[PDB]
């Protein structure tokens, strides 16, 4: 029976990756085709390089024989996008993991008024919001620079405020831990810092990959933010950048697949290194029950 | 450091496991704590440890109240009785751990962590994690933790319930030494009738969230103040049958037996609160029987079951008019079959007398070993 | 490290205090108090020992604070204003805006700046009448009239260019030139002088008055307008922000053209949203199981595929889905034409329009429950599923005696979150359907995939009123006081 | 508050911003003022944020629409050319820029719709929208089409339904009369009833997009499409040999696409207005300065006389430039977004039979007028 | 239904925990394994209910392979010695929970829940979740729950062990009525002696992965194949005194004890391949040693540690020459101390002799109970 089971499974993960990924080839094939065009063959008929060659930093020959220079850094753009993200998430978990810690393991007054609040206020829809961080940016500037507009600092800043449901996220899985690990630590002499680190956070790993995951991936696709921010062309994150291509009549269909191609790479890459923290078992033989 | 609990009450909502709990552990003595599963023992070491909230009450260790102190401050070690081990570091981490969080000397950590893990014969095991063990090397992994550490204060709950009768013997022994070389206070649970007996310099015996009795080993043994405590202490339990007082003096008590034929023995216990033609409970340990042929006092009836322990044989004999069967324990291997008839006797110099309340009748016979 | 805690500690107390005085100069009054008790809490917390717990928390509470709770604040106090683009500026912005307002009150003559030795002369040329002026040698330096007389010569210095004129054009504008006839001519740019004046002047009290026309018009703060005088009935440009009180809030409740596809439009946002929920979390929790499963010989390549939908932005994908969607064109009526002989009326009909929209939105959403699950199945140990086996257990019994109640718990904050999300997802139906097809009577214009911001967005920003931000804040508002109510309760 | 003795100036990314920074040299070069030029993402929705406060760029560059907008803010200057700088650019693009009477930019460049076909399937292209209907079944014989345009956005059909008496608010001399609408007249019905007609006809489908009708043009499957200049390079890339001319008359009168004005605006807040006039009239505003940034981007038809006469030269500009003149110039009032959502949404219940013709245009008179 | 294991062997990578066990366990056979913490009990336990891969060998369950089959599948359960309950699941659910999977007959459910509920005390306990309840009570859940499934085949790992000795009891005796009511084939693993020798058909002793020896619990006791076994069946263990053999005869071997009189006693063991000169480990267990003034052979020394069991007392006693304690059992409570001269008797029938290898000369005298 377990063989059967088996192979349905492998032809129905086959089938729906099969589908769910239809409309990304589309987009690959978008980036490879001449012109500028959203529609057409998956495997186009007029192939092009020419897209990707810009993106790459590559001059181009075109048709009537002068060279075209890449408009745009693209990659310098990437660059931007993996240091804010990266040193975004890094902040977003720090910030949401010590959170959770003081939730999870703490009495104090107010706290299950605060998880309320917090998880209530990050629900609001601030439609002014823009209008808000650009007027705290524009005096955050004049007396701390390195974070106010134009500069990545303050991007990264104005991330570190969306914690609210990752310290739900990660509350909940240290209450899945059995206290008494940290109990016997204590006994042991452990502060609650030592506690935390020595204890907790080694056996809470693959939450820590969720948080940064999934905090990557948002700082990476975040276009209002960062181009209200953001105005050196060269300090331009690769969702800023691409915004270049859309234009009221007409977007540069080929320029931007291809840079919303490039925007996944980083993203797989992260995924990828965070499953060696993904994993089952870690609490096996701990506790007796 | 002493440990002292003052009139100690746990509840959880209306349900409560510990009430007016007075108890007074000197320093360096070596308590045993035993009592039903389920009476509290547990309870009262998590009380202490500071893991769980007391109700009410005060507890003082080394003379400071240390109701409100958080854990880490009360000079306390315990092995849980889930043990509790760190399932991401290996035993020699598990063992070394606590001294790693004090600035210890690396090679201060490897030298006793050695000699620790050799007692307990885990040295083959140092690189192993909690997970690639049996679960009776991990509960040495919680002992080895807790002995590396040489609290002020040791609990050890039910700590040697998964191990060989080979070694439990040899811990039992290191335990014992420990005690006798450190000097410090240890408090010990067990279900175990010899480890409570042999380490115990006082027995704690509990019930239902009460204290029954506190005594040195033989004390409560010899001298249980009631029918739980004697029901309790020594395993197989104590026999118990009804008894009617037909007699009362100073200094004995004259009982009917059940049986058919009335037979009428004067027992040497108080007579305090024993009236004549009340209805007592008989209590005599099935090491105490004795054999008929050098037997005055003869129960007689029909064996129903027979335990051969190799050493000894366990024999169980259904005796009209005691709903309860009477066991008895002989020495060496013994052929008998089930139906068989057996008679035993009834010496009344260890037979326990207790009142329709459960008190006992203090025994005024004197038992060599007991002051 | 033991006595360096408190030197450090005041040592970062020296930066606070000196940065708020510093922000008390110029008049950063908000922010200096602001920032004054948010690092105050700080140095308390961190200070002594009793607070201990709240230094877990403060630097996450901090962040929250700055970026999730002010613009929330500024939000809801500008929706008790008539902040929108016909209101705009300051009332200060906008007097100032008024002042440099200016006509032409005469004649117009280009100018050319002449040297005379180190001194300068200024030429001007009545183009109208053929006559040209010139003044005596003058020295650059402050307000200065010129008396100009009219002249058959030319200047003896050669006419100075531009790059000249421009370093002096602040002196330059500076001098009033004086006509033979006594009339004043100033500098209006960097080729002519002319009779250029303000066309408001102010007053004292706060009167502006036109100097063209002769009317007065005095700023009412009730609509935010300088506006005629006893009010006349004309009102200038531009009009400046001022408190509404209640009047955005009750507009909504007022008008009974915006109520009517309301409730209609409501249950659909709700109804997206619970299915949109229920399907990301169902397919991402399964896939998420799956693609752990021991026995699974190719997880570590599915896994990775799975999630791609969220490596890319959704921006395009939306508009990919768009196209393929396409009722007569596009590739999956196509497909449905070829194998089962139909092709549904994706953008058409409503029932089918909103299976589109939720069928794109799982494909958006279900990665992000997996990747979720992914790490929430970690906390189950093992040795469950051994009993279970041992209870008899096959792998849709585990699945739902024990995988799904263990993760339920932990889900259920961010499924309500999902569900806040999802109410608002204004961006995947303008992008999709655009909100159609269209309800049919809706006075003020509704769709059937609509939800509730996207007919609000429409009501603010469109509708031919500018865009009314203290209208879409005050909506805002009450659909957050619903969301939060809808929470809460749930 | 924005830096004296320099000039900032704001233009989309799809202008010819590195032309435009060439200009700016020569400013420099006989100034001493440099002039930076910038191409933010969303720049026509920063601008009013930044300018409002008093802060941006000294000069924007945008379609004039929006800046009907922005004057009524109060972000933009008046300006001041006088009657021979005025007379050097089409009077019509003066209209363009007026908000309340007064002129607040100057224009650029003009942009709207032409007929673009292929000379290969069709030599001569037909002069009017009831030639089409023959045409294309003549053109399904050799397996092709006549005409694919977006039927989806009213941008695009509007040209036709506008032709014999629509429009979308009066223009009387310089105020557009914001309850005059003409989206319900009988010339609204008869254009979209032309339209429908050509569905029912199976000469057009309702839901032709954008991107379906440009992949049509651009691999030969139809003759005709319905496009603005920024197609074009698509087209030179597809090597399709194509022209560009002027769209088809109905019932004898002209096609009237919307007009779109590249229009240069001054800041408000700017203390350099005069250094912006002297750079925009004098500097940008020649044949050598539209030459410079048409060079870099090209810009279409243009506004000054001048050089769109030697553009014109160009049959695609020339066609452009007359499309434009017989077209309707976009107002510049907030009651347009009204109108071309209640339009799009009127044109697509007349396509897919949702409703009448007259109904559905009916209707969306009725949403923008209360 | 039957359990079968032939040549069966686990490795972990390269480390041989099972070497090549053979064991035929009979349906309705009570099986009880026993051997050191850490030999390989429930490793063998967990490959039998699949929770654990066979490196080689072949499992037959009900004369059925059973080597690549699903746990689920193979009509076992099993009492966890970590009990794995359900945390999310009170005790009645936990307790029903395979019984659920199976056919839910609400009315069946309940009933089998509350009788069995019942016999293990926990009826006040079905509405708690495992963490509101004891170490034991936590264990017994874990027994419900594989009683009220009622397996074609049970399994109980170390089930007992945290259980008080009188309610230890009560539970030895319904595991015993519910294996006679069925009639299924029952393997249990424990320590408890008294357990493996009341409950057991038949005792499988392990050592470090191989089978020591299977056999009757008094088959174990008198009769051990090897030192091993010896020393592991019997608590307090068996003694052990080196001895070199002096003279054979044809049906009993004639040794020379170490201590300094050497003194040459003749024991009736098997002679076939013993030589003259040989070091052979001498047996007696401190049930089996005798009163000094009885016997023939005595064994003098000095008493070192006394334990007092109250129904029994314990002296280890150092005879010169000799380096471990000989340890001696005697009925009742005796008045002795460290540092007294203490002598006992060796009974020459009960003496067991061990090879070089650790072999034994199969004893010839005739013990009672061994049919
Ligand atoms: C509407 C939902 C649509 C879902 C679309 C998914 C698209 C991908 C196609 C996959 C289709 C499922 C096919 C299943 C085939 C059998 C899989 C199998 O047989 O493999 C099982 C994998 O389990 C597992 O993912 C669990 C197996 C799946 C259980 C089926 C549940 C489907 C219903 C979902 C409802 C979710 C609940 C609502 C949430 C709010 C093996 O598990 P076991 O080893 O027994 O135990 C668990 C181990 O930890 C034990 O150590
Ligand atoms: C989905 C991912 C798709 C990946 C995209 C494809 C990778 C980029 C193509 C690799 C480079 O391919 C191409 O190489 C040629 C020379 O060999 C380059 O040509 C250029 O440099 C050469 C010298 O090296 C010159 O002689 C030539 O005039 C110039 O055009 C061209 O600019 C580059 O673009
Ligand atoms: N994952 C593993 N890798 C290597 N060795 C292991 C692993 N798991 C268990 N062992 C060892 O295998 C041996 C047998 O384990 P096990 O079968 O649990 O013993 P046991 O007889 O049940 N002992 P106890 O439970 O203490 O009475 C022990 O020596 C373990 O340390
Ligand atoms: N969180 C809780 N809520 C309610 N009751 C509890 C809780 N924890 C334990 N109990 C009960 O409190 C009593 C004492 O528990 P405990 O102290 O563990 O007993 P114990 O004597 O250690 N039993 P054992 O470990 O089986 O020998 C038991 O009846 C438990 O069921
Ligand atoms: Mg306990
Ligand atoms: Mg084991």
């Amino acid at each position: 029976s377990q063989k059967a089971r088996l192979f349905i499974t492998h032809l129905l993960l086959l089938l729906f990756i099969a589908a769910i990924m239809f409309p990304l080839l589309m987009v690959v094939a978008i980036s490879l085709r001449q012109g500028n065009f959203a529609t057409g063959s998956l495997i186009p008929e007029q192939i092009s390089w020419d897209h990707w060659k810009l993106a790459l930093g590559f001059s181009v020959e075109q048709a009537d024989g002068r060279i075209t220079p890449p408009p745009f850094p693209v990659l310098l753009w990437l660059w931007n996008s993996v240091k804010v993200a990266g040193i975004s998430a890094i902040g977003i978990v720090a910030l949401s993991t010590t959170c959770a810690y003081a939730f999870a393991r703490m009495r104090f007054p107010g706290k299950a008024t605060l998880l309320k609040g917090m998880l209530i206020f990050q629900m609001f829809p601030a439609v002014l919001s823009l209008v808000a961080l650009y007027a705290l940016f524009d005096r955050l500037g004049e007396y701390i620079p390195f974070i106010g507009l134009n500069t990545h600092g303050g991007v990264i800043f104005a991330y570190l405020g969306g914690i609210a449901l990752h310290v739900w996220t990660i509350k909940g899985y240290f209450e899945t831990i059995d206290s008494s690990l940290e109990e016997a630590a204590a006994l042991d002499g452990a502060t609650p810092w030592q506690a935390f680190r020595l204890v907790l956070l080694p056996l809470s790993v693959p939450i820590l990959a969720v948080v940064f995951i999934l905090s990557f991936i948002a700082a990476i696709t975040e276009v209002p933010v960062a181009s209200l921010l953001l105005r050196d062309v060269n300090s331009y994150t690769l969702a800023v950048g691409m915004q270049q291509y859309l234009n009221p009549q007409n977007y540069l269909w080929g320029d931007f697949a291809a840079a919303a191609v490039m925007s996944a790479l980083p993203i797989t890459i992260v995924f990828l290194l965070a499953q060696r923290w993904l994993v089952n078992g870690l609490t096996a033989g701990g506790v007796k029950g | 450091a002493s440990v002292q609990l003052q009139n100690v009450t746990k509840a959880w909502g209306e349900v409560v496991v510990s009430k007016d709990i007075n108890l007074d552990i000197h320093e360096g003595e070596f308590v045993v704590f035993v009592g039903p599963s389920g009476c509290g023992k547990s309870t009262l070491l998590r009380m202490i440890a500071g893991l769980e909230t007391i109700t009410s009450g005060d507890l003082f260790i080394g003379e400071k109240r240390m109701n409100d102190t958080p854990p880490a401050e009360r000079g306390v070690g315990m092995v849980f009785q889930s043990y509790a081990l760190y399932p991401h570091l290996s035993v020699a981490e598990n063992m070394s751990f606590g001294l790693k969080l004090a600035g210890a000397k690396k090679e201060v950590i490897n030298q006793r962590v050695n000699q620790v893990a050799e007692v307990l014969q885990l040295a083959h095991l140092l690189d192993r994690k909690p997970k690639a063990l049996s679960g009776g090397q991990r509960q040495r992994v919680a002992i080895g933790r807790t002995l590396v550490a040489e609290p002020s204060v040791f609990l050890l709950d039910e700590p040697l319930s998964n191990l060989d009768a080979a070694l439990r013997v040899q811990m039992r022994i290191e335990i014992s030494r420990l005690h006798k070389r450190l000097g410090r206070t240890m408090i010990y649970v067990t279900h175990d009738q010899v480890e409570a007996m042999t380490l115990a310099d006082k027995i704690v015996v509990l019930d239902a969230g009460r204290v029954a009795q506190v005594g040195k080993p033989l004390e409560l043994y010899h001298y249980p103040a009631d029918r739980f405590v004697a029901g309790f202490i020594g395993s197989p339990k104590m026999n118990f049958l009804p008894v009617k007082v037909t007699a009362t003096a100073i200094d004995q008590v004259q009982v009917e037996l059940p049986m058919p034929n009335r037979q009428q023995v004067w027992l040497p216990v108080e007579s305090r609160d024993v009236q004549v033609g009340a209805n007592m409970s008989l209590g005599i340990r099935p090491e105490h029987l004795l054999p008929s042929d050098i037997a005055d006092v003869i129960l007689e009836g029909e064996v129903q079951v027979v335990e051969q322990l190799g050493n000894e044989t366990q024999i169980h004999i259904q005796i009209p008019s005691i709903r309860q069967n009477l066991v008895y324990r002989q020495n060496d291997v013994v052929l008998v079959e089930e139906g068989a008839t057996f008679a035993i006797g009834l010496p009344p110099e260890r037979c326990h007398l207790f009142r329709e309340d459960g008190t006992a009748c203090r025994r005024l016979h004197k038992e060599p070993g007991v002051a | 490290s033991d006595a360096l805690k408190w030197s450090v500690l005041g040592l970062l107390g020296l930066l606070v205090g000196y940065l708020v005085v510093l922000m008390y100069a110029q008049g950063e009054y908000l922010f200096a108090i602001t920032t004054l008790i948010l690092s105050s809490a700080g140095l308390y917390i961190f200070a002594n020992r009793k607070a201990y717990a709240w230094r877990y928390v403060y630097p996450g509470m901090a962040g929250m604070g700055l970026f999730v709770l002010f613009p929330l604040v500024c939000t809801i106090a500008i929706a008790f204003t008539n902040y929108s683009s016909t209101n705009q500026l300051t009332f200060e912005r906008a007097q100032e805006v008024l002042l440099d307002r200016s006509w032409q009150a005469g004649k117009t003559y280009n100018f050319g700046l002449y040297p005379a030795g180190d001194e300068w002369q200024l030429a001007l040329s009545d183009g109208e009448t053929g006559k040209n002026y010139l003044s005596d040698a003058f020295k650059f330096g402050g307000e200065q009239k010129l008396q100009l007389k009219e002249t058959t010569a030319q200047p003896e210095g050669e006419r100075a260019n531009l790059r000249v004129i421009t370093q002096n054009r602040q002196a330059l504008s500076d001098i009033t030139a004086i006509l033979p006839d006594g009339n004043k001519v100033m500098m209006s740019s960097l080729r002519q002088f002319s009779g250029t004046q303000p066309l408001y002047t102010l007053d004292g009290d706060g009167t502006l008055t036109n100097n063209q026309s002769g009317v007065k018009y005095r700023p009412n703060n009730q609509i935010g307008f300088y506006q005629s005088i006893n009010w006349g009935d004309e009102k200038l440009s531009p009009g400046y922000t001022v408190t509404t009180g209640w009047k955005n809030f009750t507009r909504v409740f007022t008008d009974e053209g915006i109520q009517k596809p309301f409730l209609a439009i409501f249950v659909w946002t709700v109804v997206f949203s619970l299915i949109t929920v229920f399907l990301t979390v169902a397919v991402g929790m399964v896939l998420a199981c799956l693609v752990q499963w021991e026995a699974l010989r190719g997880k570590a390549v599915y896994r990775v595929l799975l999630i791609l939908p969220y490596a890319v932005p959704s921006f395009i994908s939306i508009l990919i889905f768009k196209g393929l969607f396409n009722q007569s064109f596009g590739e999956i009526n196509m497909m449905l034409s070829a194998l089962f002989g139909v092709k549904p009326a994706w953008f058409s009909d409503p029932t089918t329009a909103r299976t589109m929209l939720i069928i794109v939105n799982t494909w958006l959403g279900y990665p992000y429950m997996m990747i979720l699950c992914m790490g929430l199945l970690k906390a189950i140990p093992d040795d469950l599923y051994e009993a279970s086996a041992m209870d008899g257990a096959g792998p849709f019994q585990n699945f739902f005696k024990i995988t799904l109640p263990l993760l339920i718990k932990p889900l259920t904050p961010l499924m309500i979150a999902s569900f806040a999300f999802n109410f608002n997802n204004f961006v995947l139906i303008q992008l999709l359907t655009n909100g159609g097809p269209d309800r049919l009577g809706t006075t003020t214009p509704a769709g059937y995939t609509d939800l509730l911001v996207n007919y609000t967005y429409r009501i603010a920003f469109e509708g031919g009123g500018g865009q009314d931000f203290g209208l879409a804040a005050a909506i805002a508002t009450l659909i957050f006081l619903l969301v939060g109510a809808l929470a809460i309760v749930n | 508050k924005i830096e004296e003795g320099k000039l900032v100036i704001w233009i989309n990314g799809d202008k010819g911003y590195n032309g435009l920074a060439e200009v700016g040299k020569k400013f420099e070069k006989d100034t001493g003022i440099k002039v930076t030029v910038e191409h933010p993402d969303k720049l026509e929705e920063k601008f009013p944020q930044v300018a409002a406060t008093g802060d941006g760029p000294d000069i924007i560059f945008w379609a004039h629409d929006r800046f009907g907008g922005y004057a009524q803010s109060g972000l933009l200057a008046e300006i001041t050319p006088d009657k021979a700088f005025q007379d050097k650019l089409y009077p019509f693009t003066w209209d363009a820029v007026r908000y309340n009477g007064k002129l607040i930019a100057y224009p650029i460049a003009v942009e709207a719709l032409s007929l673009i076909y292929n000379k290969d399937l069709l030599p001569n292209p037909p002069k009017t929208w009831e030639e089409i209907p023959a045409l294309d079944k003549e053109l399904k014989a050799k397996g092709k089409s006549a005409l694919m345009f977006n039927l989806q956005e009213p941008y695009f059909t509007w040209p036709l339904i506008a032709a014999d008496g629509g429009y979308a608010f009066k223009y009387e001399n310089g105020k557009y009369d914001i309850k005059d609408v003409g989206v319900d007249n009988a010339g609204a019905k008869a254009g979209l009833t032309f339209l429908v007609d050509l569905i029912k006809n199976k000469h057009m489908n309702a839901d032709t997009d954008y991107s379906i009708a440009e992949a049509a043009f651009n691999k030969g499957e139809t003759a005709m499409t319905i496009n603005g200049p920024w197609a074009w390079s698509n087209i030179d890339t597809s090597k399709v040999n194509y022209g560009v001319t002027v769209l088809p008359t109905f019932k004898g009168q002209p096609s009237k696409p919307f007009v779109g004005v590249l229009s240069a605006g001054i800041n408000a807040a700017s203390p350099n207005k005069e250094l912006a006039k002297e750079f925009l009239e004098n500097y940008l505003l020649t044949d050598e300065g539209l030459e410079a940034v048409n060079k870099d981007k090209p810009l279409g038809a243009v506004a000054l006389k001048s050089y769109e006469e030697e553009l014109a030269k160009d049959p695609r500009i020339a066609a452009t430039m007359e499309n434009a003149q017989k077209g309707e110039i976009m107002p510049n009032i907030p009651q347009m977004s009204a109108f071309w959502y209640a339009v799009r949404t009127a044109v697509i219940n007349a396509a897919s039979g949702r409703q009448t013709v007259d109904e559905a245009l009916k209707d969306a008179q009725t949403r923008i007028t209360k």
